[PDB]
RNA sequence: GCUUGAGUCUCGUAGAGGGGGGUAGAAUUCCAGGUGUAGCGGUGAAAUGCGUAGAGAUCUGGAGGAAUACCGGUGGCGAAGGCGGCCCCCUGGACGAAGACUGACGCUCAGGUGCGAAAGCGUGGGGAGCAAACAGGAUUAGAUACCCUGGUAGUCCACGCCGUAAACGAUGUCGACUUGGAGGUUGUGCCCUUGAGGCGUGGCUUCCGGAGCUAACGCGUUAAGUCGACCGCCUGGGGAGUA
C-alpha cells in the first residue's frame, strides 16, 4: 500500500458529473483494498492559461493509501475519459489530513 | 530491493538467532536473495549499466565470503551450497 | 533571512500559491535564492513546487502567454 | 512584460517603467544568448572563467583593497 | 474606409530593419511602415533613427481610420523600440500600455553557428 | 527471431529466415479451410493479364473474418497459425459458445488472451470497436472503409494506421503510405497493429525462394527485340529512350490515378 | 582467540545516478485561412535568395520533430565516460545516528572480462532546427577559407559494431601521520526555540596560505610533505606510435 495524491481537472459542463464519478473511483479504491484519507473537491476555478480552448476547470483533489495495481487500472480510466483534461498522481511519503 | 520482511524471513532461517545479522552464511543468504530478484529485474531493460555494476559488486562479494568460508569451515560450507542453490 | 527555515516547513508543497505567487516574478519565472535568501534544499523544494504548479494551472508559465 | 498604464499617468513615465519590466525580466540578454550556438565547452569555460575572475577580485575587494596607497 | 475606435501597434525590431504593424485588436492589420520603406538603406537602416521614421509613415498610413489610442507591442532586439514608441506619440497618440512580446525558447531550437568574424 | 544460416552453399550463403516458435505446428483447422486453385496470372479469355506469376507450393484458403460481427461475447485465443496467404500470421479465436474463428494476429498476442469485438468492450489491443469510440492517436488495423464491409486497410505484416483527427461524422486516419484519408466513424476498426513485424527481415537467399512463391522470372525490357518492347534493340546495350512500360506508358514518375470520385475522401496524399 | 581493518542488520536523509513509459509549456519550420501591402532577408558594404503568382508583418487553427528558459549555483550525483522540464514503474550507490552480529573475511593486481564522449559503420524508422560534403554570391592578387543565401549525410530512436579524445585536477589505487583561515553542500547531538541563535561532531567540496617539498612555477591535511603495500610506465630529438 502506497499514498498517493491524485488531483484531476475535470470539464466545465461536466462539473455536474463529478460526486459519483467520484464515488466510482472510490467503489474502485475501496472495493479492491484501498483508503481515502482526504477527499477534498476544489470545485471549479481559473487556469492560468487556456487548456485545450477553455479556462475555469473543475478541481478534485484526492489522497489515497492503495496499492499500484488500483492506481494503474485508475490512470487508464482517467487518460481515456473525455471528461478530465489533467490528472497528476504522485507518491508521497504518508497520508495527510489538512486543506 | 530486499524488503525487511524479506530480510527477516532470510535471517531467522539462516541465522543463530533474530537478532544475530552478521553472520557470513546470512550474508550470503542475503547477497543470493538479492542476486535472484535481480535476475528477475534484468530479465527486462538490459542496458541499465549502473545496477549491474552494484549487482557485480554484489556477486563478488558473495564469491569472497564463500572462499572465505570454505577455508574456514567447510562443514558448514558444503551444508550452504546445497540448502542455498548454487555450485562455487 | 530564510523564512523557510523559520517554519521548518518539511515539504514544501503545490496546493498552496499564495508563497509561491511570492516566490516567482510577475513574468512567472522562478526568483533566485540570492535575493530572496532562501537556504538551498527550500530553494530546490520551491522551484519543484513551482513546475508541479504550473503543470497544474495554478500558476502561468510566462505572464504574455495566449 | 505585461505593463497596463492606468489613469493620470503621463507618457515617459510609463516608457521609463517599461524599460524598468524589460531591465527586470532580462529579456535582451536572453535573446542575446539564442542567436549563436555555444558549446557546452564554451558554456563551461564562460561560468568557471567569470567566477574566478568573480571571486578573485572579491577577495581583494575584502582584503587587498583595504589598504591605503597614499 | 472602415472605422474602429481602439487597435494594437506591433513594433517587430531586429538588428538590421524595425517594422511597425498597426492592427485592430483583433489581430487584423491597417497598414505598416519598415526602417527601409522610405530612403534610409543599408547601415542607416538599423539606426533608432529610421526606426522614428517609421512609426512617423505608419502614423499616416491610418489617417484614414481615425485611431484614438493602442497598446504597443515590442518584439525583438535592437535599436528599435523605445525610440519608435517615442516618436510614436510625437505623431499624435495615446499609447495606452506596452508590452514586451519578444520570443524567448525553452531550449527548443538549436541556433546557427557562432560567426568567426 | 530472424536467424542467419551458415554458408554451406552458396543458395545457403544468403538467407536469412525467420523462425517463429510459437506457431502451431500441425494441420489447421479443417472447417474453416476451402480450396485455392491457381491462375497463373490468366483472366476467363485465358490470356495473360499479370506478368510473373505462376507455379509455387499449393496451399489452401483459410477464411479469415475480417467483418467481426460478433458484438460482445468474449474470445479466447487458442493458437497462432501459419498462413500462406498472407503477410501476416493468423490467430484461431474460440467464442464463448463455442464458435471458432480465424482473426488476423495483433502484436501483443499470445495464446488463452481474451478479445471481444463490440461497441462495450475495451481499449487492449485485440478489441474491434466503431471509430467513435477510440482516443484520436491511437493505433488501429484492418480499418474498414465502409461500415458492415469488412476491413480493406492496414492489414498485412506490421503495418498499422493511426488516427489523427474526429471531424463529427468522419474520422481522418493516416495510413501507412503517408496519406491522409477520411472515413465514415461508423465503420469498425480493431486495436493495435498487425504482428509479424519481422517479415522485413528475410531475405530469400536464391531464385528457387521467389519461384516457389510463385513469382516468374522477370525480363528486363533493355534485354529483348524493338517488337517485344519499346526498350528493346540495339547493337549492344544501348537505351536512348526514356523508360516506359511495355504499353508505352511512362514509368519513372507519371501519376496514374483518375478516380474522381473518391477525391472528397482524401485530405493529403502520399508525398 | 580479540576487535581496532573489512563487512551485515535496524532508522532516516539528500541527490541532472541508471533503465522503461507517459505528459506539459515556450519556440523554430511547414500547411490552410483572415487582414493588408511593397518590400523582406542579409552584410563592414553588398549580392545571391524570397516577393505583386501577394512576401515580410499580423491573427485564428492544425501537423510534426527536437531540446527542456527561469530555478542554476567554484551546486549535486556517478568508477570514469557522463547526467538538467514534470510524473509514475523497476533499480544501484554514498552518508548520519545509536546499538547489536560475524571475527582479518583485507589491500593491490600481469594475462581476463566489463563499461567507455563525439565522429563513424550496419539494419529498420524518423526528420522541425542545425548542418560536414555541395552549390551560388561576395572578399581577395588568388580564396577549392573565414562572411552571406541555400543545403545532403549526420545529429534523434531501436538493436548491433567500433573502442578512440587535451578520456586532463596532463596528478594510479589503498592506508598512516603532519600548523591555520574564509566558504559551500548534506546529516546529526546538546543548550533557553529563551529571538533569522550558540557550542559540537560526521561525509563531500571550493579558494588562500605555514612548515616541508620542488628546477622553478607551484602543491600544501582532498599534498606534488613524511612513510608503507602492490601495479603500470620512462631512458636524447627526428625517423615513428611509422613499417
Amino acid at each position: 500500500m502506497r499514498h498517493y495524491e491524485i488531483v484531476f481537472m475535470v470539464h466545465p459542463d461536466q462539473s455536474e458529473q463529478v460526486p459519483g464519478m467520484i464515488e466510482r473511483y472510490t467503489a474502485a479504491i475501496t472495493g479492491a483494498e484501498g483508503k481515502i484519507h482526504r477527499l477534498e473537491d476544489w470545485g471549479r476555478r481559473q487556469l492560468a492559461y487556456p487548456i485545450n480552448k477553455l479556462h475555469k476547470a473543475h478541481y478534485v483533489l484526492m489522497n489515497v493509501e492503495a496499492p499500484q495495481e488500483v492506481i494503474d487500472e485508475l490512470e487508464t480510466t482517467f487518460r481515456f475519459n473525455d471528461a478530465v483534461i489533467r490528472s497528476m498522481v504522485m507518491r508521497t511519503k504518508h497520508a495527510v489530513t489538512e486543506a | 530491493s530486499l524488503s525487511t520482511e524479506a530480510t527477516a524471513k532470510i535471517v531467522s532461517e539462516f541465522g543463530r538467532d533474530a537478532n544475530d545479522t552478521g553472520s557470513t552464511e546470512v550474508q550470503v543468504a542475503l547477497l543470493t536473495a538479492q542476486i535472484n530478484h535481480l535476475q528477475g529485474h534484468f530479465a527486462e531493460h538490459k542496458k541499465d549499466h549502473h545496477s549491474r555494476r552494484g549487482l557485480l559488486r554484489m556477486v563478488s562479494q558473495r564469491r569472497k565470503l564463500l572462499d572465505y568460508l570454505k577455508r574456514k569451515d567447510v562443514a558448514r560450507y558444503t551444508q550452504l551450497i546445497e540448502r542455498l542453490g548454487l555450485r562455487r | 533571512f530564510c523564512r523557510f527555515t523559520a517554519e521548518g516547513v518539511q515539504e514544501i508543497d503545490y496546493k498552496d500559491i499564495a508563497t509561491l505567487k511570492n516566490y516567482i516574478t510577475e513574468s512567472g519565472k522562478i526568483v533566485p535564492s540570492r535575493i530572496t535568501g532562501t537556504r538551498a534544499k527550500y530553494q530546490r523544494q520551491l522551484a519543484r513546487a513551482i513546475k508541479r504548479a504550473r503543470y497544474l494551472s495554478l500558476l502561468p508559465y510566462t505572464d504574455r502567454h495566449q | 512584460p505585461v505593463i497596463k498604464v492606468r489613469e493620470n499617468e503621463p507618457f515617459d513615465v510609463a516608457l521609463r517603467r517599461f524599460k524598468r519590466s524589460c531591465e527586470k525580466a532580462g529579456v535582451l540578454a536572453e535573446v542575446r544568448r539564442r542567436e549563436f550556438y555555444e558549446k557546452p565547452t564554451t558554456e563551461r569555460k564562460r561560468a568557471k572563467a567569470s567566477a574566478v575572475k568573480r571571486h578573485a577580485k572579491k577577495l581583494a575587494r575584502e582584503n587587498a583593497r583595504r589598504t591605503r596607497l597614499y | 474606409r472602415k472605422q474602429v475606435s481602439d487597435g494594437v501597434a506591433h513594433i517587430h525590431a531586429s538588428f538590421n530593419n524595425t517594422i511597425v504593424t498597426i492592427t485592430d485588436r483583433q489581430g487584423n492589420a491597417l497598414g505598416w511602415a519598415t526602417a527601409g520603406g522610405s530612403g534610409f538603406r543599408g547601415s542607416r537602416k538599423s539606426t533608432p533613427f529610421a526606426a522614428q521614421v517609421a512609426a512617423e509613415r505608419c502614423a499616416d498610413a491610418v489617417k484614414e481610420y481615425g485611431i484614438k489610442n493602442l497598446e504597443v507591442m515590442v518584439k525583438g532586439p535592437g535599436p528599435g523600440r523605445e525610440s519608435t514608441i517615442r516618436a510614436l506619440n510625437a505623431a499624435g497618440f495615446r499609447i495606452t500600455n506596452i508590452t514586451d512580446v519578444t520570443p524567448i525558447p525553452h531550449n527548443g531550437c538549436r541556433p546557427p553557428k557562432k560567426r568567426r568574424v | 527471431a530472424v536467424v542467419k544460416c551458415k554458408p554451406t552453399s552458396p543458395g545457403r550463403r544468403h538467407v536469412v529466415k525467420v523462425v517463429n516458435p510459437e506457431l502451431h505446428k500441425g494441420k489447421p483447422f479443417a472447417p474453416l479451410l476451402e480450396k485455392n486453385s491457381k491462375s497463373g496470372g490468366r483472366n476467363n479469355n485465358g490470356r495473360i493479364t499479370t506478368r510473373h506469376i505462376g507455379g509455387g507450393h499449393k496451399q489452401a484458403y483459410r477464411i479469415v473474418d475480417f467483418k467481426r460481427n460478433k458484438d460482445g461475447i468474449p474470445a479466447v485465443v487458442e493458437r497462432l497459425e501459419y498462413d500462406p496467404n498472407r503477410s501476416a500470421n493468423i490467430a484461431l479465436v474460440l467464442y464463448k459458445d463455442g464458435e471458432r474463428r480465424y482473426i488476423l494476429a495483433p502484436k501483443g498476442l499470445k495464446a488463452g488472451d481474451q478479445i471481444q469485438s463490440g461497441v462495450d468492450a475495451a481499449i487492449k489491443p485485440g478489441n474491434t470497436l466503431p471509430m467513435r469510440n477510440i482516443p484520436v492517436g491511437s493505433t488501429v488495423h484492418n480499418v474498414e472503409m465502409k461500415p458492415g464491409k469488412g476491413g480493406q486497410l492496414a492489414r498485412s505484416a506490421g503495418t498499422y494506421v493511426q488516427i489523427v483527427a474526429r471531424d463529427g461524422a468522419y474520422v481522418t486516419l493516416r495510413l501507412r503510405s503517408g496519406e491522409m484519408r477520411k472515413v465514415e466513424a461508423d465503420c469498425r476498426a480493431t486495436l493495435g497493429e498487425v504482428g509479424n513485424a519481422e517479415h522485413m527481415l528475410r531475405v530469400l537467399g536464391k531464385a528457387g525462394a521467389a519461384r516457389w512463391r510463385g513469382v516468374r522470372p522477370t525480363v528486363r525490357g533493355t534485354a529483348m527485340n524493338p517488337v517485344d518492347h519499346p526498350h528493346g534493340g540495339g547493337e549492344g546495350r544501348n537505351f536512348g529512350k526514356h523508360p516506359v512500360t511495355p504499353w508505352g506508358v511512362q514509368t519513372k514518375g507519371k501519376k496514374t490515378r483518375s478516380n474522381k470520385r473518391t477525391d472528397k475522401f482524401i485530405v493529403r496524399r502520399r508525398s
